[PDB]
């Protein structure tokens, strides 16, 4: 996994094509004096801008994109379909035809529709998969076959949402799939190696959020942790690592503390604590773990 | 006008003049006692 | 009635004895409660038309009826292609047509023929209408293709599609897609009634087509039939089917895996 | 022609109990019963009626509607209800004191056991498209909510759970426009 | 002045105390075949008494888990009496019908029934097989139940693929146990041919379906039957030959 | 022909099955202020639709130990809808009212209610103190209950020192659960001034008092609510200024 | 008024009180100073016509409206080609049409289809008009191409261009290209108002086209739409835009790099 | 002459007869007091 | 913006140099007592 964000804002890859099969090359980020995004005004990164032609996202778009060579046909920029750019919990986009929908369940329409509102609408009714299309949709379901109409390209399903303007809400006749596990408070996690997001991950986290993520594995030796994404700019809210046998605290992370990229614990009953505040909320976490058997 | 036919047959023409005869009381009120509008249906 | 309906100015009433909003539904009648015997309305004159909702404007659409293949091979060929004329093959025109019990109309069949991969070469075709009782042609050079006392149409592939007018030709007074009965007499089985519901007064012969040539033609044509209704009269309206069609000439549905008439909601006390 | 609305189209229901509205004796003095949308071309209760399929054949509709309820309880069971219609604007009303500001009819359980709430034509334009939301919320019609007026009182040795059948039809000013294909059938097997 | 009625046809009479108004199907009374619409040449017979009367069928107990029943009217009274005897000897047949369904209870029971006629009520087979050799078809006692009747399996789809909710377009009437205890529908002759065989073709069928379930407290009566009577108004017969059974 | 009624005002309608005749207070219909009796100069506004309709309040469960309830009508619907919004901006006000109180039950319950209007229904303080500093006075939610309502403490003396037995001189109506289930009183504008503020002065008040207790056997329904609807007939407003709350 | 205007003979005046050349412009009115109340004119009868300058003769031009591509590849093909019907894509007809606020007219759409390098092979096309609310066809062999209760036109490439008449189909009384408002309710953001100015009563469905065949066709077509106005009525004339268009459905302009309405001169005291 | 239509519809015809109703005073002089031609606009 | 909801007159400084604001009779009763406040705020007239 390379993209731990719903729009691919943190994507540092070396794909200098728009698509790997039947694509046109991307222009360099230093040969683009004509357009307002180049390294001549954004040095030292600013989304990732060096002397390359990689598919970045500096403007807060719904997907990574590059500058294509203008062939006197209008469009001078295309979306880059990155196969290894999907947050764990994003199944992909699929087609939507008619009276049999891909997700047999309840539906909801709204004038403000982000990813997390639909995920919470599908989760508060005990459904497994979420889904949305054309900006205003929320299709819940529990069926194991949601690909009955085929899988579509990720560049096709990049219509913007309504409550937020940096998230892709599928497209016209194209539904984007999500799991209901992302952005929740707590879950009996017993898989081998999963990901844990903060509450209301595609949005900002709410005020007064506190939950318990329990990690139990059937007899592994030790667990391995990692912290791909971490952005909290306040001194009140904090993440903790707890032990549930005699209730001792392993580690205490804060906004002013830079956490290590990886460390080890020889335990299998890990507890996660997260006390929110009421003053400032910017972004959550994307803790990825792995258990060693 | 209205594309009159050029044939000896009569079924080979186009649609003839319209007919607005609805008469919808044969389905909505198929009863024998004419129920008044301002009254109780049962006494 | 060239327009819909007009509303007369109404006012409030404060008196006993007159109850227009208590129409009993046990009588089998529809509530006749208007706007003027209710909340205070205004004077509006309506100029909205009711012309499009008539039966003659509702059934004057062509739609697809039948698809006929013509392989015309070299060693296992057939040459001809018969197709019995029935409209219960494509669920769109069938669903639109099966909301009535007895109908009577005229037809405007149109024949559109194309090639397999898509191409229009100037090959001449021959469309033949075989009524019930006439012998069916067996072979591309059979004796029945003489078309003596038999209507036929000669048209090419590059020409515009042919279009013929078919009258009302049922032996009864009207058509019917629902025949609750039996065509024959005697004892009827209990295991498999393959003869129940067989519409007797609906068979209209068989449509035939071949290619006018001598030896053969290495081509695979595929003609489509479009039937337009006109001069139509309908009787005894029936409810519209809510189950997926399963058979050609028998109304059936899956006992298990039933489809509800409406979709599901989260709760009953919630409009969204 | 009146036809049974399908107001109980949620899950946990079989085919026959899908067309009924349960009425019991509420402990709280005021509660909300079943509610549903008005637009007959929208997926919901108006899909089980004949007028809903007719309006699904066409694409634009006008004119007033009629929803006729029917009480199928016992003879000794009495009570009052509030059926209320509300034009567009805010969401579904939370309490009765907000919902009774629209068009409402006080209904009783007497010898005549059916009331007919009429839904007036309160649109800004002449025609409304039979289409659901998204960017098409411009053509929404409103919400019909059914409220408990007083209670469902019942004598002893009498079942305290009745059912209300909901029916719906059109008025004299109901008119349709541009015809199209319906969306009730998309796939078909080769017959 | 309206909840009471006495229907007298021939030597029979039906009295009632709690009734709604009679339902006249499609606004047409049953009348004799006019000479313009006729196509046979032999003179038809008209008994006018012995075949025009109220024939009462059996009663069926309406339990809590009941689904419904249906009949075929030119088949129910096809073996009982002078109407059946006259219909077995002849080949052509034409008549109207007067209907009456009795269902009484106390003022403590609740429930509602839906009695209606369905012209050309063809029964659908139940299955998910499209092969012609295994496609399920109904039996003869399912298509033509006789004087007894048949039950429903999926009364939500009318056992025909057509939803029950839209079945209010037919000539119908409700039996609400708090309002009335009987329902009356008069139906004329509905067919696309003037005369037709009364053995190989049922014109229409009556259907009784309880949509509101029967509910009562412990202590009341528990036997609630459904009784139906049929009057063949304006009967005509033609094509006299030997008597056939079926 | 008299126990049924449909009251339609604006976009609302009230249907009933068991009703007595409507009560018209003092034989006077609500009418607009005549120019002879008027004293203001500015032209009054008359919405005639948005403020003339049946507003339904909340329901109140009528238990066995209930005493009664009362409201203040130019104060109940003073914050709800176009009538309240129009009454907060203006200074003068004049209108009549149409009343309707629903209370249904089975044919096995017993009890009777008394619904009546009392012009200038001033609430009395309860106490035996004559000193001005400790004499008990009612609060604002007791004098002006709002859209919710207030309960009685001593409904035998109407919470005003006036006996309930003599309260039949007011425009009244009974709700006897064996006879009817609704009561309707139409009342005109009763005041000694042509126009008056609808915020600092309630003209009259509705009162529902169960004199005969509610009784039923074990097994029947136990939730018996009281629902009330109000129609402001012939509303007029004057003296337009900024909107005040109270 | 079949001609422009006639001039009556005038003469000189020498008297006080009558001033026709002092029309005050603070009143918001146009100066009504004629020639006869000024320099001495002659008697001329004008026969110049005013027929060409009418709205019906000004909007009866076709112009280009839309260009629809159809790749029809072999492995990443689409088959169909939808195009939402809007005229704010080409600045010529848009600039001519946006000098009024409310308009109402009928259309005469004409479809001209050619090949990539330029060639007219006899391939049959199918033009479909999908109204708003009807499902869009997905695939070259989809279920929606049956055209039941849906208008469609079948024409080849070698045939003359098709031409159909479209009526006035807006739900309101007239069209409008300027809607100062919001389509929905609720709270509106301050950063990016992507919903401001969205004309609600202007969407007219989606136009669709495919190739009638079986397998495929290795060809890249490109059809052009020409819409002619007729029976047109205009209201509330607006000034003509003087800035270059930048977006499809939003009137925007560059804050910097502003274009003046006139070109530059050397000095103000010089006519050249 | 003038290419009359051959259809049942009325919008499928060509341009009908012209209309020379200009009425240009609704834009040039949209005032209430009718300003005379030989007078001062303000007194 | 709160005071202009009542009875107001827009006044200019032209050749005529006097405007006359009329104060209409907007009382609820027929007569007002010429008395200041306290408990007598019932007979107040308003603010110019
Ligand atoms: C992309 O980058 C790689 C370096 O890994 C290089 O070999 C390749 O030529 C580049 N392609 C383009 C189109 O820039
Ligand atoms: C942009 O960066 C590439 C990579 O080093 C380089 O080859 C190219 O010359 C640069 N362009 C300019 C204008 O400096
Ligand atoms: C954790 O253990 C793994 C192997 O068990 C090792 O590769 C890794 O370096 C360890 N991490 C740290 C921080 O020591």
């Amino acid at each position: 996994p390379e993209c731990f964000t719903a729009n691919g804002a943190d994507y540092r890859g070396t794909q200098n094509w728009t698509a790997l099969q039947g694509g046109k090359p991307c222009l360099f980020w230093n040969e683009t004096f004509q357009h307002p995004y180049n390294t001549l005004k954004y040095p030292n990164g600013e989304g990732g801008l060096g002397e390359h032609n990689y598919c970045r996202n500096p403007d807060g778009d719904v997907s990574p994109w590059c500058y294509v060579a203008e062939h006197e046909d209008g469009v001078y920029w295309k979306y880059c379909e990155i196969p290894a750019c999907q947050m764990p919990g994003n199944l992909g986009c699929y087609k939507d035809h008619g009276n049999p929908p891909p997700l047999t369940g309840t539906s909801k329409t709204s004038n403000k529709l982000t990813i997390q509102t639909c995920i919470s609408f599908c989760r508060s009714q005990r459904f497994k998969f979420a889904g949305m299309e054309s900006g205003y949709a929320c299709f819940c379901g529990n069926n194991p076959d949601y690909w009955k109409y085929g899988e579509a390209a990720s560049t096709e399903c990049n219509s913007v949402c309504f409550g937020d303007h940096t998230q892709p809400c599928g497209g016209d006749g194209r539904i984007i799939l999500f799991d209901t596990l992302v952005g929740a408070c707590g879950g009996n996690y017993s898989a081998m190696s999963s990901v844990v997001y903060s509450p209301d991950f595609p949005d900002t986290y709410a005020t007064g959020r506190v939950c318990y993520w329990t990690i139990r594995v059937p007899g592994a030796s030790h667990i391995h942790f990692s912290f791909p994404l971490f952005d909290i700019r306040d001194s009140a809210d904090m993440v903790e690592l707890l032990d549930g046998y005699t209730h001792r605290v392993l580690a205490r992370f804060h906004g002013r503390s830079r956490p290590p990229l990886s460390f080890n614990v020889s335990l299998d009953f890990v507890i996660l604590y997260f006390f929110s505040d009421r003053i400032n909320q910017a972004q959550g976490f994307a803790v990825l773990y792995q258990a060693v058997k | 006008f209205t594309n009159i036919n050029y044939y000896k047959d009569s079924y080979a023409a186009s649609a003839t003049r319209q007919d607005f005869t609805q008469d919808p009381k044969k389905f909505t009120q198929p009863v024998l006692d004419s129920i008044r509008e301002l009254s109780a249906p049962l006494n | 009635a060239e327009s819909a309906a007009n509303t007369t100015p109404s006012s409030h009433r404060l008196e006993t004895g007159r109850v227009p909003a208590l129409q009993a539904a046990e009588t089998g009648a529809t509530s006749n409660a208007t706007d003027e015997n209710m909340i205070e309305t205004r004077c509006v004159v309506n100029r909205n038309g009711v012309l499009e909702t008539t039966i003659n404007h509702f059934f004057s659409r062509s739609g697809l009826v039948g698809v006929v293949n013509l392989t015309d091979g070299g060693t296992d060929t057939t040459g001809y292609a018969t197709w019995d004329i029935d409209i219960m093959g494509f669920v769109q025109l069938r669903r639109k047509c099966e909301m009535f019990t007895y109908m009577r109309f005229n037809a405007e069949f149109t024949f559109v023929t194309t090639t397999k991969n898509g191409e229009a070469r100037p090959y001449m075709l021959q469309y033949m209408y075989v009524p019930p009782g006439a012998p069916k042609p067996t072979g591309r050079d059979a004796f029945q293709w003489q078309t003596a006392t038999n209507p036929s149409v000669f048209v090419k592939l590059t020409d515009p599609p042919a279009q013929v007018s078919v009258p009302f030709m049922s032996p009864a007074s009207a058509y019917q897609w629902f025949y609750d009965g039996y065509p024959t007499f005697g004892q009827h089985p209990e295991t498999s009634n393959t003869t129940y519901g067989l519409c007797p007064n609906n068979m209209m012969g068989t449509f035939a087509v071949r290619v006018v040539s001598r030896e053969a033609s290495q081509l695979k044509l595929q003609t489509r039939v479009y039937m337009k209704l006109k001069h139509v009269r309908a009787w005894v309206p029936r409810p519209i089917r809510s189950q997926p069609y399963l058979l050609k000439n028998f109304p059936n549905y899956d006992s298990s895996k039933i489809t509800n008439s409406a979709r599901d909601r989260s709760s009953i006390k919630q409009a969204n | 022609v009146e036809t049974i609305l399908e107001v109980n189209n949620t899950t946990e229901a079989t085919g026959l109990t899908r067309l009924l509205i349960p009425v019991s004796s509420q402990n709280k003095a005021d509660e909300l019963c079943a509610a549903f949308m008005v637009d007959p071309g929208r997926i919901g209760p108006w899909q089980s009626t004949l007028v809903g399929q007719i309006c699904r054949y066409y694409t634009q509709w006008s004119g007033s509607l009629k929803v006729t309820f029917m009480f199928t309880g016992s003879f000794m069971a009495t009570g009052k209800m509030l059926v209320a219609y509300s034009p567009p604007g805010s969401a579904q009303p939370a309490n009765r004191e907000t919902a009774m500001l629209g068009t409402h009819v006080i209904w009783d359980f007497g010898l005549q056991s059916s009331v007919s709430l009429v839904i007036p034509w309160i649109s800004n334009t002449h025609f409304r498209t039979a289409k659901t939301g998204g960017n098409y919320d411009y053509y929404t019609a409103g919400v019909v909510t059914l409220w408990y007026q007083t209670n469902y009182v019942v004598p002893p040795e009498t079942p305290g759970e009745a059912y209300i059948i909901a029916m719906g039809a059109a008025q004299d000013n109901f008119t349709l426009k541009i015809c199209k294909d319906t969306d009730e059938v998309t796939q078909q097997a080769v017959l | 002045s309206d909840r009471v009625a006495q229907l007298t046809v021939g030597n029979s009479s039906i009295t009632t105390q709690e009734a709604a108004n009679i339902v006249l199907a499609y606004g047409e009374w049953p009348e004799y075949c006019p000479d313009t619409d006729a196509t046979a040449v032999d003179k038809p017979t008209r008994p006018d008494v012995s075949v025009n009367r109220f024939y009462t069928l059996d009663s069926k107990m309406w339990q809590e888990n009941s689904t419904g029943w249906y009949w075929k009217f030119p088949d129910v009274l096809n073996k009982t009496g002078v109407f059946g005897q006259n219909a077995q000897f002849h080949y052509l047949y034409r008549s109207g019908f007067c209907l009456h369904v009795q269902c009484n209870a106390s003022k403590f029971h609740q429930g509602a029934l839906l009695v209606a006629v369905i012209p050309e009520f063809v029964i659908a087979g139940r299955g998910s097989n499209t092969k012609p050799n295994e496609a399920p078809h109904p039996g003869f006692t399912t298509t033509f139940p006789g004087t007894t009747g048949a039950t429903f399996h999926d009364p939500y789809v009318l056992d025909s693929g057509v939803p029950l909710s839209q079945a209010l377009i037919y000539p119908h009437q409700w039996i609400n146990l708090r309002t009335n205890n009987c329902a009356t529908v008069i139906v004329p002759y509905i067919n696309a041919v003037p005369f037709d065989s009364a053995i190989n073709h049922s014109n229409f069928g009556l259907i009784v379906i309880p949509v509101s379930p029967l509910k009562y407290s412990s202590g009341a009566t528990t036997a609630i039957p459904i009784t139906i009577t049929i009057a063949p108004l304006n009967s005509e017969f033609g094509g006299l030959r030997q008597a056939v059974s079926q």
